[PDB]
């Protein structure tokens, strides 16, 4: 009823009703990082 | 070399250092507040 990834981490699981297999995909998240000048040029910045 | 360490690094948080646990939401719904914190303080030493 449950599945392991090659760490032993929770990948997929079958639905309890329904013996169907759901894929299990962590959220996203990630680094943010500002694309800034010089401020003595100007004051906008870019998010990536 | 870099893949083994990863894995390693991945490994270490099964370990629960002499805790209770090692899944913070079941010290949380297993203990008091006064003690569970020092179980997570454990775990936190461990994994720092
Ligand atoms: C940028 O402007 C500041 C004024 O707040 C000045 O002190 C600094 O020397 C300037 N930098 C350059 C590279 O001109």
């Amino acid at each position: 009823q449950f599945g392991r990834d090659i760490a032993d981490t929770t990948d997929a699981v079958r639905d309890p009703q329904t013996l169907e297999i759901l894929d299990i995909t962590p959220c996203s998240f990630g680094g943010v990082s500002v694309i800034t000048p010089g401020t003595n040029t100007s004051n906008q910045v870019a998010v990536l | 070399q870099n893949a083994q360490a990863l894995n390693t690094l991945v490994k270490q948080l099964s370990s629960n250092f002499g805790a209770i646990s090692s899944v913070l939401n079941d010290i949380l719904s297993r203990l008091d507040p006064p003690e569970a914190e020092v179980q997570i303080d454990r775990l936190i030493n461990g994994r720092l």
